Parts: structure tokens; C-alpha cells; sequence
RNA sequence: GCAUCCGUAGCUCAGCUGGAUAGAGUACUCGGCUCGAACCGAGCGGUCGGAGGUUCGAAUCCUCCCGGAUGCACCA
RNA sequence: UAUGAAGAAGGCCUUCGGGUUGUAAAGUACUUUCAGCGGGGAGGAAGGGAGUAAAGUUAAUACCUUUGCUCAUUGACGUUA
RNA sequence: GCUUGACUGCGAGCGUGACGGCGCGAGCAGGUGCGAAAGCAGGUCAUAGUGAUCCGGUGGUUCUGAAUGGAAGGGCCAUC
RNA sequence: UGAGCCUUGAUGUGUAGGAUAGGUGGGAGGCUUUGAAGUGUGGACGCCAGUCUGCAUGGAGCCGACCUUGAAAUACCACCCUUUAAUGUUUGAUGUUCUAACGUUGACCCGUAAUCCGGGUUGCGGACAGUGUCUGGUGGGUAGUUUGACUGGGGCGGUCU
RNA sequence: GUUUAUUAAAAACACAGCACUGUGCAAACACGAAAGUGGACGUAUACGGUGUGACGCCUGCCCGGUGCCGGAAGGUUAAUU
RNA sequence: UUUUGUAUAAUGGGUCAGCGACUUAUAUUCUGUAGCAAGGUUAACCGAAUAGGGGAGCCGAAGGGAAACCGAGUCUUAACUGGGCGUUAAGUUGCAGGGUAUAGACCCGAAACCCGGUGAUCUAGCCAUGGGCAGGUUGAAGGUUGGGUAACACUAACUGGAGGACCGAACCGACUAAUGUUGAAAAAUUAGCGGAUGACUUGUGGCUGGGGGUGAAAGGCCAAUCAAACCGGGAGAUAGCU
RNA sequence: AGGGUGACAGCCCCGUACACAAAAAUGCACAUGCUGUGAGCUCGAUGAGUAGGGCGGGACACGUGGUAUCCUGUCUGAAUA
RNA sequence: UAAGGUGAUAUGAACCGUUAUAACCGGCGAUUUCCGAAUGGGGAAACCCAGUGUGUUUCGACACACUAUCAUUAACUGAAUCCAUAGGUUAAUGAGGCGAACCGGGGGAACUGAAACAUCUAAGUACCCCGAGGAAAAGAAAUCAACCGAGAUUCCCCCAG
């Protein structure tokens, strides 16, 4: 499903407006990309469903960091 | 996107070197391919440190290079044994071979590739001002005579 | 409720692009010639939307209005 | 190297009008051969030596000598092409 | 002819509406105008010319100001 | 290739004129081997009037400057404006070429007894496409609703203070 | 031929044919939050949609209105800065 | 019962028996009553506990003003002789009752909206795999053999067996009329009628699910229910109406 | 206390008040023994794509309002005793 | 614990007991067909069809045991592709489902009220989904206060309509 493997974003729920007020149910959905991120330790291309707030934190936390994380929580990158 | 450079990629600069750069360019293909790496607390600290210790590496070759310099430079005049040149014009030429077995002997090994001579090729006899090249740039000087064989 | 811009022979417009002084086509008169078409050139037909400012000088720049337009806003 | 005419001036001739030098210059773009300097860098280098291991060679295959190899090699020119 | 009473704060007592409200009002205080003064003037001979509350805008205001000093915002007055 | 900005230079006619005085001042100063004025056209711009000025040129000159001019002058210095020529910068606008993101419902290999999927190789495409947030337009495609009362029944007509 | 099973079988619907229009195939379109599937294991001599409705003779005039298509200079204009 | 008005030929009721509709909680106001009284009273809680404790609070004894503030006064205004609101007047806590408020709010009754499920054993379409269509006619293309042509074309005869072809049983449809209408039957029977090798019909399975399906299209059909199925829930929806 | 007994039972019966009961299993609590478990002191360190911000929503009684505070889909992004 | 007793409709028959192995009650075990998470495969639930291994023999067979999936861990092997990795085969553990309400979280109406109706109300209610426990959740101040202080969270009565 449409769920970050890094951050964990998820779908969440909302309310259109209007110039009326009217409120109509939508759904807020994370800006997800499959990328192919570079592990230099594996020297191994390993894709990720992330979002781009998620690829923000890949450069500052480093592959590996992120990755061992991962390990932890089982998402089974 | 902070990252050291492994090599002088395009006009980034040369190895060794943080510069800001978009994220894409090297998210994606400067450090996959091996071009250059992160700037990263651990990483940037050791090629800071490779970098002074290639400043001290130039400091100590220098410092060798006035070592020797000085060593031969003040005074330390030799002399060489020349078949007698007889009322004045040398048989034969001393050459940079001969030349640098003269300092050698004296202690001060000097090659013969450092060795330049000055506006000749020491064909007359008697005393002779020379030059020695010791560093990339550090000049010397020594007196030369020359006498009976 | 503001913000901007426009106003010039009867008409359509240049504005004499922002002060060292009004132009054209059309309307009309005469003439050129010519049965009318049709052609041409002169002449005539404007004080420049109005009122305050500035400077030795602005229809032209400033203030104020009038009329027109486009914008905005916008849930008494 | 190209542009470059006011066909500059000056020179000389002059039929005193001119022409000639001559787009030559100056100027304005342009390029840096070689020579300046600096930094790299072939080729000439084959060799033998030291070792090795095997083979031929023996009474012993010791002696050698033939292979292969292994390490370290050498350039006068030469601040080389 | 001269003028701004088309005045400010109020208002005894009345009228008329289910109410919201609407109308009339002598007199009082402060300041005016016209009259020499007595006096008259709180718009127009009278009765139509109009729209509650909420929300927002403008001016004024020692009323308020979420620790305190301000401020925002709110209140009040004038007013859209 | 636009453009905000970088500094420099330069530009500045009412007329009168002293006229290449934009305005605003201070302003009898100015002027000066640093080369007195200065010759060589140095050109540009501009009124094409004139002006500054490229390197030499020679050797003491050089200049405020009355009628007038609003003003008193490219004598003079400061400060702005205009005109801005070039200068770096900072953002964009296209166009071209790449590959490395990304795409491949191209080929090939493996997982594999597999028209899925994944991985690998390669080709093609490529900073597009596609997707997310925000945003303009469109949208009976789909929803939630409104669509008054009086009235010789209602509707129509008329009326509502 | 089909249709209102249970008051309407028709002139209604369908129909072959005709025309317009969309669609270059990871097709348009449709069902699906998506993956995917149908379209189609088809490829413009194909498919979808729309109207007309064998055949015969024919299908005139209007682009102002409303849509659609093409154009893009200018006017106006969102997020953003 | 409803009405200006009902013996009314307006509604209701075959009859009896049973059941069946003004309640409950909290808060508030008013009346009655009891207690205390310028005071009254506790709530939660504690507690051998309907006591007692707990005065946390609440109401009242002081109001005026938007408020700051002032205060038996205060506001209005520069100020009021003024005017508005106040100042002599007992309240408070229980209990009962009359009301109100929030809850379904006396009871019964909608057509509907929303949510989650169950249904294509009926029917509609589609998919897969099977079956059925007596008998009798008409006699296409093509083919053969002649005649004709240079060869065709063309023509004749004979073979052939084409068709959403013909007549007509099974089968399928359902046009007319009669009967039947508290039926034999919640759509049929009788006598006629249309199609009947096809866009036919049928068996057995499968698939499409409710704002959806499916529909040679009637708003038809989707379990005797369809301009939005059925079941449960929101739910005792709501009902200025009876 | 109740129930039963041929009609209404303190003394008919079962019970009730009291007084007692567990081979075995088990709850609870205390004590205790092992198996882990680390107490104390000193010196350090002090949670970064986070806080905050822009955009769109939601939650706080509080409906964007002058709206603090909290959560974040999106885009950014600190100080750090 | 016992002089009576073989459950009920529900008698009868044939019997068992009577001083402690009748019966009855309790504790602990044994057995516990088939279906059902159902787990060897399949399936129209209570049925159909096996494989492996051990042990039986009357040579026709027979009796037990094991064989689901997923997660985690550890071994062994094992691609494209040289190592590797993916993948594969075993072995250990653990999870599967059911169940009243209460709880946390992920989603989330409309009728209705507003005498209509959009904001709002109903309501984060109904309902759906996930997860957990005997309780759950929350919880040890980047909290409040107001210049005085309080000192985690939860619950009740006030504050206060
Ligand atoms: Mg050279
Ligand atoms: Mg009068
Ligand atoms: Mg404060
Ligand atoms: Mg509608
Ligand atoms: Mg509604
Ligand atoms: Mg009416
Ligand atoms: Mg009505
Ligand atoms: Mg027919
Ligand atoms: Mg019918
Ligand atoms: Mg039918
Ligand atoms: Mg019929
Ligand atoms: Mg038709
Ligand atoms: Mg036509
Ligand atoms: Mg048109
Ligand atoms: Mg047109
Ligand atoms: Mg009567
Ligand atoms: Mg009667
Ligand atoms: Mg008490
Ligand atoms: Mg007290
Ligand atoms: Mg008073
Ligand atoms: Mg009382
Ligand atoms: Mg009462
Ligand atoms: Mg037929
Ligand atoms: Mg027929
Ligand atoms: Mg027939
Ligand atoms: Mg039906
Ligand atoms: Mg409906
Ligand atoms: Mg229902
Ligand atoms: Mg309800
Ligand atoms: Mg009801
Ligand atoms: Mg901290
Ligand atoms: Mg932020
Ligand atoms: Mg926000
Ligand atoms: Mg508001
Ligand atoms: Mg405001
Ligand atoms: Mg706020
Ligand atoms: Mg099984
Ligand atoms: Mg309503
Ligand atoms: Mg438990």
C-alpha cells in the first residue's frame, strides 16, 4: 500500500473548503517514489518506496543508518 | 548537498574539496560511480587529515631540500684531478657524471640530473663558479677548481 | 470600497512621449480636370475632458474632480 | 590572420588637376607555429648477473648445459622523439 | 436684510402602538442667530420620501488590556 | 537570450548666450615639472555645433568672469537626476548535446516445470513522461438542496412597504 | 426479428445500409482509490461513440446564438516570489 | 370523533374477555407545606454507615454603570433643581404539587435518508459444455451436356440443394374472443392465432449486486417486491397532519 | 433465616446460628533457598530533517477569526545550556 | 459419603449393594470417533484421495507415526555472475481461530434540530476495521500559576451553563 518505508507517512483523511465553507471528505496521500538507492557497504543498487521527505533524510541520517532502522522495525526492504 | 571530492570532476574541483552542489548530481551518480563521497563528519576529518599530512610531506621535502643545500652550499669547495692542461686549455670536459662523483666524495651525494651547469660545460682549468638545483626551486652555489692529473 | 488607465477639426485617431508651442484619414468648400463614376491637390473644419499646482516653459508633470474602461475585492 | 580608404599623412612624380605608395599603415577584431618559460614523456635495451626448478648430461643424473621462470638490473646522447 | 437653532446635554407631562417602536412636548443647562426690545429659532403648513439584528469598515475615547509594561482585540461615542 | 543589480565611463542646446551651463549647491578661484598651454583627427557621441579623450608631441602657462543669462558657465568641487555604453553578479527564457535519476505493456539471461513477478544484460526513451502537494479552468459525470404567500379551489394575472 | 413476466406486440426497439466524429496501439474508451482487465492476443479494409435506418431518386440556405476545432499577437488572470 | 352545524345518507366499532396511552431523570420557576432564619444548606467523599463528619461550594442580606469604578446610592452630563435604575419590604433548605427545559417524552402510523450484509435456484445479458426442431413444398449459386461465339458472353436441358424461404406437429411465443374474477389457477383454461434450420429453442454449470447490475430500451427486469431489491442497524427518523 | 411436611410448625423434616473438616489440586500473602537482575559514588553526556516557518487540513469548548497551543499531507529548516 | 442404587420422559426387566471397591460428591489422571483455526491433498462441513517412515505376514495386506501456511532463528545447499546475493531444502520455536461488554487505534454516515436549508447540529455517535488486557488508556512537566506558589497520570463533586 501507499506507505513510506522510511518515515512510515501513511494516507490520512481531510476536508475539501470552499468559498461557502462546504466541507466534502478527501484523503491526503504521501508524494511516494520507487528509487534505487546506492548502498555502498553492499556496493548494491536497492530500491526503496519512499517519500520526498523521506529522500531528504536519506543525505542527512546516510544509506546505511536508514537502513539499519529498517532492520529493526522488519519492513523487509 | 555537501560532498568531498575523490578526483577533478569536471570544474567541481580537485580531490578534496566540499563544495554545495544540487542533490541529484551526485545523490545518484557522482557516488555510485566512486567520483566523490559525502561530506560527512568521519569522512571529512580524515581527508582534512590527508590533507595536512600531504603539507607536512611538502614540509619535510623542503626541509631536506635546505638541509643539503646548506650542507654543500657554504664554502665546501672540491677539486678534481684533470689531465694537466698545459699553458692553459683543458684536455678534455668535465661533465655532470664527473662533476657529481666530486660532491658525492665529499659526502654530499648530488645526481647528476640536479646538476646544472652554468654557461658551459667546464672546459677550461683552474677555478670555476657551478650551481647545483637541489630542490624544485631552492638554488645553491659551489666553487670548483681544477689542477694537475 | 479601492487601484490602474483613457479623454485631442464633425468623426476616427496620432498625442506636438511627459515644457521649450496641434498631425493625418474622414466630413465639408473651392479648384484640378470630368456625363456620372473615379482621381488629385489646396482651403476650411481643435484653444487639446474640466479646475487647482511647478518651473524661465507641461494639451504633456503634480492636486482635484467629471465621464469611460478594465481590474480587483466581496459573507451586512 | 582578417577587417580596415577620409585612398591617412609622408615620400616621389605631376597636365598642378591629379596619380603613385596602398588596405600598405594606423586602427579594430583574431591566433600563438617555432623561438621564451614551465611541467610531463616514449623509443633506442638486446643483454648478462643472481637465483630458481625441471630436462639433457651421471658412478653420483653431483659437474655442467638446456630450457622455462623469479628478483634486481644497466642509455653516451639526454634538461632526448 | 441679517444669518445657521437643519444647536449640544436633557426633559415635567402627554399621545399612539401586542411588541420592536413611533410621535408631541413646556421647561432646565451650556453656547448661539435675528431683533432696540418683548421675544422667536432643537429644520421645512402638517400628514409619505423608508429597513430591525447580526457581520464588517471609519473617526474619537485613559473604558478594558489573559504574568507585568505596551499592543492586538473588545467596549463606549460619532459614523458607514 | 532576456532582465533586477556590479562598478566605471559617458550623457546632458529653451533662448540669451560664455554655450554640448541637466538641475542643485560651495565656488574667485582657477591653476600647476606628476609632463603649462600644447601638436599629431584618437575616436565616439552629439546640435554634428561642439565635447571629453588613446599614447607619444613641447616646455609655463593655465584659468571665476559684467549687456544679456531664471541661474552663471564641460574654471571649480560636492550631490542627485536623466541618458545610459561597457563591466561582474543574481535570477530566469529558449535551443542543442549528454546519462546517471526515472520510463520501457523492446530483446536476452536467471529465479523456473512459469505469457505473473523479481534480478541481471542490452536497446530505446529521458530530465520529459508519470506521480504528490498547491493552484486556475472545466465539470448534471455524481451528490446535497432550494424553487414564497395572499387568492370566492388552484394555475395564469394581480398584489406584498 | 425484439419489447412493457401479470390490461399496450405497435407506426415503438433492433435491423442491413449510410454519414459524421474520435482512436497510431503502453490506442481511444470502459470497469477499477491502485495493480490490472476488457477493447484485442485485434492495428484505420481496425475499434469506439453518435445520429439516420433496405432499396430507388435525392439530401438545399444560415456559423448570428450555443457547442466543437484551429490560431496566439494583445487584454485579463491562480498557486509561487 | 370532527365541526358554524350530524338521526344524518360524514369517521369508528360483529361481540365478549384480556391488554392498551400523562411516566422517568436532571435543572429551573411558581404555589402549598415543614424547618431554620439575616442567614439557610451542604455535594463528592469519610463513616458501622438513613447518624455523624465534610460549609468545597450555592443562594440571600446592595446597588448603579458597557466597564474601570463608585456605593444607599449610582449612572447619564461640563453640571443636573433633573431623569433612569436602586435604597422601608426575609430568605434559604426539604417534601408535595402546577409549569418549563433536555432527553423518544402519552401511545400507535409514514413515503423516505444513511450504514453493513444477503440474493442472477426467478428473470435480463454473457460464458462453457450437451440436446431438440414430424412431414410436405419452393428449386439459388455452382456443375454437366448441348445450342450459339474466334473465345466469351448468352441460351436450353439435366444435375445440384441455397435461404434470418414457404405450409405445418413437437418446441417456443401469447394476437382475438368467451369463461373464470371469495378461480382449478396471486395471470390460467377452451376455440382460434404467430414463429417453427434460426437474431431458433433447451438442459446442466458459471459470471455480472443495489445509485449498482442487466436491458434488440418498456423506466423493463434484478426470487409473486423495482423512478433505486431484500435483511439488520442508526431507529422509538421525522410527521405545524389524522 | 427460609423451605418442606394432608389447612398457618421456634421445638416433624431439610436447614439456619454456632462449632468443625482436605488425601489431592489450586488461589492469595508472607517468610526463605537457588537462577538470573543489578545498588552506590565520581566525572561526563543532555534525544536535528527535530523545533520553528510557508501551504492544505485536523484536534483543542474555540466554526480563521486579531487566534495562542497540539497533530501533519506538502515545501523548507534552527539554536542546541 | 454411604444403605440403598442402576440420568429423564418412564414404567418394567435383569441385577448391583447394605459398614465399606454399591451408588453418589470432589481432586488428580486415562480414554476423548467425525467435522470445525483444521494443519497430508482436495471438498458440496461431519466426506473423498494420499505420501513418507517404522513395526507387523497368514504374502491378501495390516497397525501406528509424520507430512498445512506464515513469522523468527540456526544450519546445509545455491542462479544470472567470479565472489556474493536472490533463491532452495531441512530443524527448532511462535502465531493462526473463538468469545458478552468495557479499552486503544484506523476509517466514518444520514435521518434529525435549525420549525426550509448549505456553515453548524446530530457526531467522532451508529457502523466497519485493527490490536490488547483483566482492566485498558494515560502517566513522572520543554506543566500550571502570577512576582505568592503549586509539583506525574486517572476518577468524583464544584468552579459553571
Ligand atoms: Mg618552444
Ligand atoms: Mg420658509
Ligand atoms: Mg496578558
Ligand atoms: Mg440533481
Ligand atoms: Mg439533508
Ligand atoms: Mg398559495
Ligand atoms: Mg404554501
Ligand atoms: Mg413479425
Ligand atoms: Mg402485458
Ligand atoms: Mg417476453
Ligand atoms: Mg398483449
Ligand atoms: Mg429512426
Ligand atoms: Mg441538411
Ligand atoms: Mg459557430
Ligand atoms: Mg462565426
Ligand atoms: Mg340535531
Ligand atoms: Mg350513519
Ligand atoms: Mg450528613
Ligand atoms: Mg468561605
Ligand atoms: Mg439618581
Ligand atoms: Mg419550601
Ligand atoms: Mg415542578
Ligand atoms: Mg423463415
Ligand atoms: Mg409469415
Ligand atoms: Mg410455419
Ligand atoms: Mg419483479
Ligand atoms: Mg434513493
Ligand atoms: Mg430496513
Ligand atoms: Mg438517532
Ligand atoms: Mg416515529
Ligand atoms: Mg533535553
Ligand atoms: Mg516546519
Ligand atoms: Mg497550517
Ligand atoms: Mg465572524
Ligand atoms: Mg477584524
Ligand atoms: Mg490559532
Ligand atoms: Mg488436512
Ligand atoms: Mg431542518
Ligand atoms: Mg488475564
Amino acid at each position: 500500500s501507499r506507505v513510506c518505508q522510511v518515515t512510515g507517512k501513511r494516507p490520512v483523511t481531510g476536508n475539501n473548503r470552499s468559498h461557502a465553507l462546504n466541507a466534502t471528505k478527501r484523503r491526503f496521500l504521501p508524494n511516494l517514489h520507487s528509487h534505487r538507492f546506492w548502498v555502498e557497504s553492499e556496493k548494491r543498487f536497492v530500491t526503496l518506496r519512499v517519500s520526498a521527505k523521506g529522500m531528504r533524510v536519506i543525505d542527512k541520517k546516510g544509506i546505511d543508518t536508514v537502513l539499519a532502522e529498517l532492520r529493526a522495525r522488519g519492513e523487509k526492504y | 548537498m555537501q560532498v568531498i571530492l575523490l578526483d577533478k570532476v569536471a570544474n567541481l574541483g580537485s580531490l578534496g574539496d566540499q563544495v554545495n552542489v544540487k542533490a541529484g548530481y551526485a545523490r545518484n551518480f557522482l557516488v555510485p560511480q566512486g567520483k566523490a563521497v559525502p561530506a560527512t563528519k568521519k569522512n571529512i576529518e580524515f581527508f582534512e587529515a590527508r590533507r595536512a599530512e600531504l603539507e607536512a610531506k611538502l614540509a619535510e621535502v623542503l626541509a631536506a631540500a635546505n638541509a643539503r643545500a646548506e650542507k654543500i652550499n657554504a664554502l665546501e669547495t672540491v677539486t678534481i684531478a684533470s689531465k694537466a692542461g698545459d699553458e692553459g686549455k683543458l684536455f678534455g670536459s668535465i661533465g655532470t657524471r664527473d662533476i657529481a662523483d666530486a660532491v658525492t666524495a665529499a659526502g654530499v651525494e648530488v645526481a647528476k640530473s640536479e646538476v646544472r651547469l652554468p654557461n658551459g660545460v667546464l672546459r677550461t682549468t683552474g677555478e670555476h663558479e657551478v650551481s647545483f638545483q637541489v630542490h624544485s626551486e631552492v638554488f645553491a652555489k659551489v666553487i670548483v677548481n681544477v689542477v694537475a692529473e
